[PDB]
Protein backbone atom coordinates (compact mmCIF):
# COMPACT_ATOMS: atom_id res chain seq x y z
CA UNK A 1 0.00 0.00 0.00
CA UNK A 2 1.31 3.62 -1.02
CA UNK A 3 0.74 6.82 0.34
CA UNK A 4 -0.67 9.47 -1.78
CA UNK A 5 1.75 12.73 -2.40
CA UNK A 6 0.31 15.71 -3.15
CA UNK A 7 1.53 18.99 -4.80
CA UNK A 8 -0.51 22.00 -6.01
CA UNK A 9 0.71 25.03 -8.58
CA UNK A 10 -1.03 27.67 -10.96
CA UNK A 11 -0.63 27.15 -15.22
CA UNK A 12 0.46 30.88 -14.91
CA UNK A 13 1.83 33.72 -12.79
CA UNK A 14 -0.70 33.94 -9.84
CA UNK A 15 -1.37 38.12 -10.03
CA UNK A 16 -4.52 38.67 -7.49
CA UNK A 17 -7.48 39.36 -9.40
CA UNK A 18 -6.21 37.75 -12.61
CA UNK A 19 -8.20 34.75 -13.85
CA UNK A 20 -5.45 31.60 -13.33
CA UNK A 21 -5.97 27.21 -13.62
CA UNK A 22 -4.79 25.76 -10.20
CA UNK A 23 -3.69 21.99 -10.25
CA UNK A 24 -3.65 19.16 -7.90
CA UNK A 25 -1.35 16.42 -8.90
CA UNK A 26 -1.60 13.59 -6.71
CA UNK A 27 1.00 10.69 -7.27
CA UNK A 28 2.72 7.58 -5.74
CA UNK A 29 -0.96 6.01 -4.74
CA UNK A 30 -1.77 2.07 -4.38
CA UNK A 31 -4.74 0.94 -4.86
CA UNK A 32 -5.85 2.92 -7.65
CA UNK A 33 -8.94 3.77 -5.61
CA UNK A 34 -9.01 7.49 -4.42
CA UNK A 35 -11.11 10.60 -3.53
CA UNK A 36 -9.48 14.24 -4.32
CA UNK A 37 -11.30 17.80 -3.64
CA UNK A 38 -10.07 21.23 -4.39
CA UNK A 39 -11.56 23.37 -2.07
CA UNK A 40 -12.02 27.47 -1.51
CA UNK A 41 -12.48 28.88 1.65
CA UNK A 42 -12.73 24.70 3.32
CA UNK A 43 -15.78 24.46 0.93
CA UNK A 44 -15.44 22.04 -2.07
CA UNK A 45 -15.30 23.76 -5.54
CA UNK A 46 -17.85 21.96 -8.24
CA UNK A 47 -16.10 22.56 -11.56
CA UNK A 48 -13.11 20.57 -10.88
CA UNK A 49 -11.71 18.56 -14.12
CA UNK A 50 -9.98 15.68 -13.67
CA UNK A 51 -7.58 13.25 -15.85
CA UNK A 52 -8.08 9.80 -16.45
CA UNK A 53 -6.60 7.62 -13.67
CA UNK A 54 -3.25 6.63 -15.25
CA UNK A 55 0.10 4.73 -13.56
CA UNK A 56 4.24 5.12 -13.68
CA UNK A 57 7.04 3.16 -14.46
CA UNK A 58 7.22 2.52 -10.85
CA UNK A 59 3.41 0.82 -11.50
CA UNK A 60 2.25 3.70 -8.49
CA UNK A 61 -1.02 5.82 -9.93
CA UNK A 62 -0.95 9.21 -10.73
CA UNK A 63 -4.03 11.56 -11.52
CA UNK A 64 -4.37 15.59 -12.12
CA UNK A 65 -7.46 17.31 -10.84
CA UNK A 66 -7.13 21.36 -12.02
CA UNK A 67 -9.37 24.28 -11.67
CA UNK A 68 -10.41 27.72 -13.28
CA UNK A 69 -9.53 30.12 -10.11
CA UNK A 70 -8.28 33.58 -9.13
CA UNK A 71 -6.24 34.32 -6.69
CA UNK A 72 -7.43 36.72 -3.83
CA UNK A 73 -5.59 37.92 -0.90
CA UNK A 74 -8.60 36.75 1.11
CA UNK A 75 -9.30 33.29 0.11
CA UNK A 76 -7.52 30.29 0.82
CA UNK A 77 -7.34 27.61 -1.71
CA UNK A 78 -6.32 23.63 -0.98
CA UNK A 79 -6.31 20.32 -2.08
CA UNK A 80 -8.04 17.86 0.04
CA UNK A 81 -7.56 13.68 -0.57
CA UNK A 82 -8.97 10.28 1.17
CA UNK A 83 -7.35 7.23 0.48
CA UNK A 84 -7.57 3.95 2.15
CA UNK A 85 -3.79 4.41 3.09
CA UNK A 86 -4.51 7.10 5.55
CA UNK A 87 -5.87 7.72 8.57
CA UNK A 88 -8.26 10.80 8.13
CA UNK A 89 -8.31 12.82 4.62
CA UNK A 90 -5.27 14.66 3.83
CA UNK A 91 -4.99 18.23 2.87
CA UNK A 92 -2.59 20.78 1.13
CA UNK A 93 -2.72 24.24 0.77
CA UNK A 94 -1.87 26.09 -2.25
CA UNK A 95 0.79 28.69 -0.83
CA UNK A 96 0.46 31.74 -3.12
CA UNK A 97 3.97 30.91 -5.10
CA UNK A 98 3.63 27.87 -6.49
CA UNK B 1 9.22 7.52 -28.51
CA UNK B 2 7.57 4.66 -26.31
CA UNK B 3 4.35 3.52 -26.98
CA UNK B 4 2.56 2.38 -23.57
CA UNK B 5 -0.68 0.70 -23.83
CA UNK B 6 -1.70 0.91 -20.11
CA UNK B 7 -4.82 -1.76 -18.54
CA UNK B 8 -5.62 -0.92 -14.93
CA UNK B 9 -8.21 -4.15 -12.99
CA UNK B 10 -9.91 -4.01 -10.43
CA UNK B 11 -11.60 -7.23 -8.83
CA UNK B 12 -13.76 -6.30 -5.51
CA UNK B 13 -15.09 -9.74 -5.44
CA UNK B 14 -16.48 -13.02 -7.63
CA UNK B 15 -18.91 -10.75 -9.19
CA UNK B 16 -17.82 -7.10 -9.44
CA UNK B 17 -15.26 -6.10 -11.79
CA UNK B 18 -14.08 -2.89 -13.71
CA UNK B 19 -11.16 -2.32 -16.18
CA UNK B 20 -9.77 1.03 -17.84
CA UNK B 21 -7.40 1.83 -20.35
CA UNK B 22 -5.53 4.66 -21.33
CA UNK B 23 -3.00 4.60 -24.18
CA UNK B 24 0.46 7.17 -24.45
CA UNK B 25 3.00 8.18 -27.15
CA UNK B 26 5.59 9.90 -25.08
CA UNK B 27 3.82 11.99 -23.22
CA UNK B 28 0.97 12.16 -25.52
CA UNK B 29 -2.66 10.55 -24.33
CA UNK B 30 -4.09 9.47 -27.40
CA UNK B 31 -6.72 7.24 -26.93
CA UNK B 32 -8.83 6.26 -23.61
CA UNK B 33 -11.83 3.22 -23.15
CA UNK B 34 -13.48 3.22 -20.10
CA UNK B 35 -15.16 0.29 -18.70
CA UNK B 36 -18.61 1.73 -19.38
CA UNK B 37 -17.89 2.23 -23.19
CA UNK B 38 -18.21 -0.69 -25.67
CA UNK B 39 -15.83 1.13 -27.89
CA UNK B 40 -12.47 2.97 -27.73
CA UNK B 41 -12.18 6.81 -27.70
CA UNK B 42 -9.63 8.52 -29.91
CA UNK B 43 -8.04 11.39 -27.22
CA UNK B 44 -6.11 13.16 -30.38
CA UNK B 45 -7.17 14.60 -33.67
CA UNK B 46 -4.66 11.32 -34.96
CA UNK B 47 -5.52 8.60 -32.99
CA UNK B 48 -6.65 6.37 -35.54
CA UNK B 49 -2.74 6.58 -36.66
CA UNK B 50 -2.60 5.93 -41.00
CA UNK B 51 -5.26 3.31 -40.11
CA UNK B 52 -8.25 2.49 -42.60
CA UNK B 53 -11.38 2.75 -40.72
CA UNK B 54 -11.75 -1.00 -41.37
CA UNK B 55 -8.32 -1.68 -39.71
CA UNK B 56 -9.34 0.67 -37.17
CA UNK B 57 -12.79 -1.37 -37.13
CA UNK B 58 -10.98 -4.79 -36.84
CA UNK B 59 -8.35 -4.09 -33.99
CA UNK B 60 -10.97 -2.93 -32.10
CA UNK B 61 -12.95 -5.91 -32.09
CA UNK B 62 -9.76 -8.02 -31.60
CA UNK B 63 -9.97 -5.80 -27.91
CA UNK B 64 -13.36 -5.93 -27.43
CA UNK B 65 -13.02 -9.59 -27.36
CA UNK B 66 -9.64 -9.40 -25.23
CA UNK B 67 -11.60 -7.37 -22.51
CA UNK B 68 -14.35 -9.67 -22.29
CA UNK B 69 -11.91 -13.00 -22.14
CA UNK B 70 -9.30 -11.33 -19.49
CA UNK B 71 -11.90 -10.78 -17.24
CA UNK B 72 -13.36 -14.28 -17.18
CA UNK B 73 -10.23 -15.75 -16.98
CA UNK B 74 -8.79 -14.10 -14.08
CA UNK B 75 -11.87 -15.05 -12.18
CA UNK B 76 -11.33 -18.55 -12.98
CA UNK B 77 -7.07 -17.98 -12.54
CA UNK B 78 -7.79 -16.38 -9.12
CA UNK B 79 -9.44 -19.60 -7.71
CA UNK B 80 -4.99 -20.88 -7.92
CA UNK B 81 -4.52 -18.21 -5.65
CA UNK B 82 -2.31 -18.86 -2.53
CA UNK B 83 -3.17 -19.82 1.07
CA UNK B 84 -7.33 -18.28 0.53
CA UNK B 85 -8.66 -16.42 -2.71
CA UNK B 86 -7.90 -13.14 -1.31
CA UNK B 87 -9.73 -9.87 -1.98
CA UNK B 88 -9.35 -6.61 -3.32
CA UNK B 89 -7.55 -7.85 -6.43
CA UNK B 90 -5.69 -5.29 -8.74
CA UNK B 91 -3.69 -6.18 -11.67
CA UNK B 92 -2.13 -3.96 -14.15
CA UNK B 93 -0.81 -4.27 -17.79
CA UNK B 94 1.54 -1.90 -19.40
CA UNK B 95 1.70 -3.46 -23.30
CA UNK B 96 3.62 -1.49 -26.42
CA UNK B 97 6.69 -0.81 -28.03
CA UNK B 98 9.80 1.37 -27.26
CA UNK B 99 10.67 2.99 -30.98
CA UNK B 100 14.09 3.62 -32.33
CA UNK B 101 15.47 5.11 -35.07
CA UNK B 102 11.85 -1.30 -31.45
CA UNK B 103 11.47 -2.97 -28.53
CA UNK B 104 8.40 -4.45 -27.32
CA UNK B 105 7.11 -5.18 -23.97
CA UNK B 106 4.02 -6.91 -22.02
CA UNK B 107 4.13 -6.42 -18.33
CA UNK B 108 1.98 -7.53 -15.65
CA UNK B 109 1.92 -6.77 -12.02
CA UNK B 110 -0.52 -7.67 -9.46
CA UNK B 111 -1.27 -6.17 -5.89
CA UNK B 112 0.99 -3.40 -7.42
CA UNK B 113 4.29 -5.78 -7.62
CA UNK B 114 5.67 -7.01 -11.44
CA UNK B 115 5.28 -10.44 -11.36
CA UNK B 116 4.36 -11.59 -15.10
CA UNK B 117 6.03 -10.69 -18.56
CA UNK B 118 5.10 -12.28 -22.15
CA UNK B 119 8.98 -13.02 -23.65
CA UNK B 120 9.17 -13.94 -26.87
CA UNK B 121 6.78 -17.21 -27.51
CA UNK B 122 5.32 -17.17 -24.11
CA UNK B 123 4.37 -16.17 -20.71
CA UNK B 124 6.64 -16.40 -17.71
CA UNK B 125 7.19 -15.04 -14.04
CA UNK B 126 9.60 -12.88 -12.69
CA UNK B 127 11.95 -14.09 -10.26
CA UNK B 128 10.86 -14.11 -6.56
CA UNK B 129 6.96 -13.65 -7.95
CA UNK B 130 4.51 -15.44 -5.85
CA UNK B 131 4.96 -19.36 -6.53
CA UNK B 132 0.93 -19.89 -6.76
CA UNK B 133 1.49 -17.71 -9.92
CA UNK B 134 3.73 -20.90 -11.68
CA UNK B 135 0.58 -22.98 -11.93
CA UNK B 136 -2.12 -19.92 -13.87
CA UNK B 137 1.19 -19.20 -16.18
CA UNK B 138 1.45 -23.11 -17.42
CA UNK B 139 -2.84 -23.14 -18.30
CA UNK B 140 -2.22 -19.59 -20.02
CA UNK B 141 1.23 -21.14 -22.20
CA UNK B 142 -1.10 -24.27 -23.05
CA UNK B 143 -3.27 -21.55 -25.56
CA UNK B 144 -1.12 -21.54 -29.10
CA UNK B 145 -3.53 -19.38 -30.29
CA UNK B 146 -3.54 -16.29 -27.65
CA UNK B 147 0.29 -17.13 -27.85
CA UNK B 148 0.30 -16.43 -31.81
CA UNK B 149 -2.36 -13.37 -31.77
CA UNK B 150 0.10 -11.63 -28.92
CA UNK B 151 3.13 -12.38 -30.93
CA UNK B 152 1.86 -10.45 -34.00
CA UNK B 153 1.23 -7.94 -31.77
CA UNK B 154 3.87 -6.92 -30.14
CA UNK B 155 6.08 -8.26 -32.99
CA UNK B 156 4.27 -6.97 -35.88
CA UNK B 157 0.96 -4.65 -35.46
CA UNK B 158 2.19 -2.51 -32.92
CA UNK B 159 5.78 -1.63 -34.81
CA UNK B 160 3.45 -1.02 -37.68
CA UNK B 161 0.82 1.48 -35.98
CA UNK B 162 2.67 3.63 -33.75
CA UNK B 163 4.65 5.08 -37.12
CA UNK B 164 1.45 5.41 -38.63
CA UNK B 165 0.67 7.53 -35.46
CA UNK B 166 4.25 9.44 -35.62
CA UNK B 167 3.46 10.24 -39.26
CA UNK B 168 0.06 11.44 -38.41
CA UNK B 169 0.93 13.79 -35.02
CA UNK B 170 4.39 15.14 -36.43
CA UNK B 171 2.76 18.50 -35.96
CA UNK B 172 1.56 17.76 -32.18
CA UNK B 173 4.70 15.71 -31.23
CA UNK B 174 7.27 18.46 -33.12
CA UNK B 175 5.08 21.47 -31.43
CA UNK B 176 6.94 23.64 -29.40
CA UNK B 177 5.96 25.60 -26.53
CA UNK B 178 7.40 28.51 -24.57
CA UNK B 179 7.99 28.37 -21.05
CA UNK B 180 7.27 31.47 -18.69
CA UNK B 181 8.50 31.89 -15.48
CA UNK B 182 9.00 33.79 -12.02
CA UNK B 183 10.56 33.96 -8.82
CA UNK B 184 9.65 33.90 -5.38
CA UNK B 185 10.97 33.08 -2.06
CA UNK B 186 10.07 31.01 1.35
CA UNK B 187 11.38 31.86 4.70
CA UNK B 188 17.59 33.69 8.62
CA UNK B 189 18.07 31.83 5.51
CA UNK B 190 15.37 31.45 2.61
CA UNK B 191 14.69 29.65 -0.29
CA UNK B 192 14.71 31.17 -3.73
CA UNK B 193 12.28 29.63 -6.35
CA UNK B 194 12.07 29.94 -9.85
CA UNK B 195 8.79 28.52 -11.41
CA UNK B 196 8.39 27.24 -14.86
CA UNK B 197 5.74 26.79 -16.53
CA UNK B 198 3.44 26.09 -19.73
CA UNK B 199 6.58 24.39 -21.73
CA UNK B 200 7.03 22.21 -24.50
CA UNK B 201 8.71 19.44 -25.42
CA UNK B 202 10.08 18.24 -21.85
CA UNK B 203 13.50 18.70 -22.09
CA UNK B 204 14.36 21.84 -20.20
CA UNK B 205 17.63 23.36 -18.52
CA UNK B 206 16.71 25.81 -15.24
CA UNK B 207 19.82 27.40 -13.15
CA UNK B 208 20.20 29.47 -10.72
CA UNK B 209 23.53 31.92 -11.58
CA UNK B 210 25.60 34.56 -10.06
CA UNK B 211 26.68 36.10 -13.40
CA UNK B 212 28.25 33.05 -15.39
CA UNK B 213 28.75 30.87 -12.39
CA UNK B 214 26.29 28.25 -11.93
CA UNK B 215 24.98 27.59 -8.53
CA UNK B 216 25.77 24.06 -7.88
CA UNK B 217 23.00 23.42 -5.28
CA UNK B 218 20.20 24.61 -7.83
CA UNK B 219 17.96 21.47 -7.26
CA UNK B 220 15.56 21.04 -9.48
CA UNK B 221 12.22 19.58 -8.61
CA UNK B 222 10.12 17.27 -10.44
CA UNK B 223 8.19 17.90 -14.07
CA UNK B 224 4.40 18.34 -13.08
CA UNK B 225 2.17 17.86 -15.89
CA UNK B 226 0.00 20.70 -16.83
CA UNK B 227 -4.27 20.42 -18.08
CA UNK B 228 -2.95 21.70 -21.68
CA UNK B 229 0.26 18.99 -21.88
CA UNK B 230 2.94 21.27 -21.16
CA UNK B 231 5.14 21.22 -18.05
CA UNK B 232 5.96 22.70 -14.84
CA UNK B 233 9.44 22.93 -13.10
CA UNK B 234 10.34 25.00 -10.20
CA UNK B 235 14.08 24.88 -9.25
CA UNK B 236 15.43 25.83 -6.19
CA UNK B 237 18.33 27.46 -3.83
CA UNK B 238 19.11 27.71 -0.02
CA UNK B 239 20.49 31.40 0.04
CA UNK B 240 21.95 33.22 3.62
CA UNK B 241 20.64 36.79 4.13
CA UNK B 242 22.60 39.13 1.22
CA UNK B 243 23.45 35.95 -0.77
CA UNK B 244 20.14 37.31 -2.98
CA UNK B 245 21.21 39.54 -4.56
CA UNK B 246 23.12 39.50 -7.77
CA UNK B 247 21.62 36.10 -8.22
CA UNK B 248 19.45 34.63 -11.46
CA UNK B 249 17.41 32.40 -13.03
CA UNK B 250 18.60 31.04 -16.18
CA UNK B 251 16.14 28.99 -18.59
CA UNK B 252 17.26 27.65 -21.82
CA UNK B 253 14.26 25.73 -23.87
CA UNK B 254 13.89 24.77 -27.25
CA UNK B 255 11.35 26.77 -28.21
CA UNK B 256 13.21 30.07 -26.96
CA UNK B 257 15.54 29.89 -29.86
CA UNK B 258 18.91 30.79 -28.67
CA UNK B 259 17.21 33.66 -26.21
CA UNK B 260 17.31 32.07 -22.72
CA UNK B 261 15.03 33.24 -20.30
CA UNK B 262 17.33 35.91 -17.66
CA UNK B 263 15.13 36.63 -14.24
CA UNK B 264 16.80 38.71 -11.84
CA UNK B 265 15.86 38.55 -7.78
C1 LIG C 1 -5.09 -14.50 -11.62
C2 LIG C 1 -3.73 -15.07 -12.03
C3 LIG C 1 -2.79 -13.96 -12.48
C4 LIG C 1 -2.46 -14.11 -13.97
C5 LIG C 1 -1.48 -13.03 -14.41
C6 LIG C 1 -1.07 -13.27 -15.86
C7 LIG C 1 -2.20 -12.84 -16.81
C8 LIG C 1 -1.68 -12.14 -18.04
C9 LIG C 1 -2.88 -11.41 -18.65
C10 LIG C 1 -2.97 -11.53 -20.19
C11 LIG C 1 -3.93 -12.64 -20.56
C12 LIG C 1 -4.83 -12.36 -21.79
C13 LIG C 1 -6.15 -13.10 -21.49
C14 LIG C 1 -7.01 -13.56 -22.72
C15 LIG C 1 -6.63 -14.99 -23.18
O1 LIG C 1 -6.42 -15.84 -22.05
C16 LIG C 1 -7.70 -15.65 -24.06
O2 LIG C 1 -8.79 -15.94 -23.21
C17 LIG C 1 -8.22 -14.81 -25.25
C18 LIG C 1 -9.29 -15.60 -26.03
O3 LIG C 1 -8.65 -16.83 -26.47
C19 LIG C 1 -9.28 -17.69 -27.50
O4 LIG C 1 -9.50 -16.95 -28.68
C20 LIG C 1 -8.30 -16.54 -29.43
C21 LIG C 1 -8.85 -15.62 -30.53
O5 LIG C 1 -8.95 -14.32 -29.92
C22 LIG C 1 -7.40 -17.71 -29.88
O6 LIG C 1 -7.99 -18.53 -30.92
C23 LIG C 1 -7.12 -18.57 -28.66
O7 LIG C 1 -6.43 -19.73 -29.09
C24 LIG C 1 -8.41 -18.93 -27.87
O8 LIG C 1 -8.03 -19.58 -26.66
N1 LIG C 1 -7.15 -14.34 -26.20
C25 LIG C 1 -7.25 -13.15 -26.81
O9 LIG C 1 -8.19 -12.38 -26.63
C26 LIG C 1 -6.15 -12.73 -27.77
C27 LIG C 1 -4.91 -12.20 -27.09
C28 LIG C 1 -4.96 -10.75 -26.60
C29 LIG C 1 -4.02 -10.70 -25.37
C30 LIG C 1 -3.07 -9.50 -25.43
C31 LIG C 1 -2.84 -8.87 -24.05
C32 LIG C 1 -2.32 -7.43 -24.17
C1 LIG D 1 8.36 -12.31 -31.87
O1 LIG D 1 9.64 -11.94 -31.41
C2 LIG D 1 10.22 -12.86 -30.51
C3 LIG D 1 11.39 -12.12 -29.88
O2 LIG D 1 12.55 -12.50 -30.56
C4 LIG D 1 10.50 -14.20 -31.22
O3 LIG D 1 10.92 -15.24 -30.35
C5 LIG D 1 12.17 -15.86 -30.70
O4 LIG D 1 12.03 -16.83 -31.71
C6 LIG D 1 13.15 -17.66 -32.03
C7 LIG D 1 12.67 -18.63 -33.11
O5 LIG D 1 11.53 -19.35 -32.66
C8 LIG D 1 13.69 -18.40 -30.79
O6 LIG D 1 14.84 -19.22 -30.98
C9 LIG D 1 13.95 -17.39 -29.69
O7 LIG D 1 14.21 -18.11 -28.53
C10 LIG D 1 12.72 -16.53 -29.44
N1 LIG D 1 12.96 -15.57 -28.37
C11 LIG D 1 12.53 -15.83 -27.14
C12 LIG D 1 13.26 -15.15 -26.02
O8 LIG D 1 11.58 -16.59 -26.91
C13 LIG D 1 9.17 -14.66 -31.82
O9 LIG D 1 9.37 -15.83 -32.53
C14 LIG D 1 8.55 -13.58 -32.69
N2 LIG D 1 7.29 -14.09 -33.19
C15 LIG D 1 6.74 -13.74 -34.35
C16 LIG D 1 5.33 -14.23 -34.53
O10 LIG D 1 7.31 -13.09 -35.24
C1 LIG E 1 -2.86 -3.95 -22.67
C2 LIG E 1 -3.93 -3.31 -23.62
C3 LIG E 1 -5.08 -2.62 -22.84
C4 LIG E 1 -6.21 -2.15 -23.79
C5 LIG E 1 -5.81 -0.93 -24.65
C6 LIG E 1 -6.46 -0.81 -26.09
C7 LIG E 1 -5.71 0.27 -26.89
C8 LIG E 1 -5.85 0.19 -28.44
C9 LIG E 1 -4.78 0.97 -29.25
C10 LIG E 1 -3.45 0.15 -29.40
C11 LIG E 1 -3.14 -0.33 -30.84
C12 LIG E 1 -1.75 -1.03 -30.91
C13 LIG E 1 -1.80 -2.56 -30.65
C14 LIG E 1 -0.61 -3.15 -29.85
C15 LIG E 1 -0.86 -3.08 -28.32
C16 LIG E 1 0.05 -4.02 -27.51
C1 LIG F 1 -18.94 -7.12 -4.42
O1 LIG F 1 -18.10 -6.01 -4.16
C2 LIG F 1 -18.59 -4.72 -4.47
C3 LIG F 1 -17.46 -3.79 -4.04
O2 LIG F 1 -17.72 -2.48 -4.48
C4 LIG F 1 -19.89 -4.43 -3.71
O3 LIG F 1 -20.46 -3.24 -4.20
C5 LIG F 1 -20.88 -5.62 -3.74
O4 LIG F 1 -21.88 -5.44 -2.76
C6 LIG F 1 -20.19 -6.98 -3.52
N1 LIG F 1 -21.11 -8.11 -3.66
C7 LIG F 1 -20.90 -9.32 -3.12
C8 LIG F 1 -20.83 -10.49 -4.05
O5 LIG F 1 -20.78 -9.50 -1.91
C1 LIG G 1 -17.71 -3.24 -16.61
O1 LIG G 1 -18.10 -3.77 -17.85
C2 LIG G 1 -18.65 -5.06 -17.81
C3 LIG G 1 -18.75 -5.47 -19.27
O2 LIG G 1 -19.45 -4.45 -20.00
C4 LIG G 1 -20.03 -5.00 -17.14
O3 LIG G 1 -20.72 -6.25 -17.10
C5 LIG G 1 -19.90 -4.40 -15.74
O4 LIG G 1 -21.17 -3.92 -15.35
C6 LIG G 1 -18.86 -3.25 -15.61
N1 LIG G 1 -18.31 -3.21 -14.26
C7 LIG G 1 -18.74 -2.30 -13.37
C8 LIG G 1 -18.47 -2.57 -11.92
O5 LIG G 1 -19.34 -1.28 -13.68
Amino acid sequence: QKTPQIQVYSRHPPENGKPNILNCYVTQFHPPHIEIQMLKNGKKIPKVEMSDMSFSKDWSFYILAHTEFTPTETDTYACRVKHASMAEPKTVYWDRDM
Amino acid sequence: YTFRCLQMSSFANRSWSRTDSVVWLGDLQTHRWSNDSATISFTKPWSQGKLSNQQWEKLQHMFQVYRVSFTRDIQELVKMMSPKEDYPIEIQLSAGCEMYPSESFLHVAFQGKYVVRFWGTSWQTVPGAPSWLDLPIKVLNADQGTSATVQMLLNDTCPLFVRGLLEAGKSDLEKQEKPVAWLSSVPGHRQLVCHVSGFYPKPVWVMWMRGDQEQQGTHRGDFLPNADETWYLQATLDVEAGEEAGLACRVKHSSLGGQDIILYW
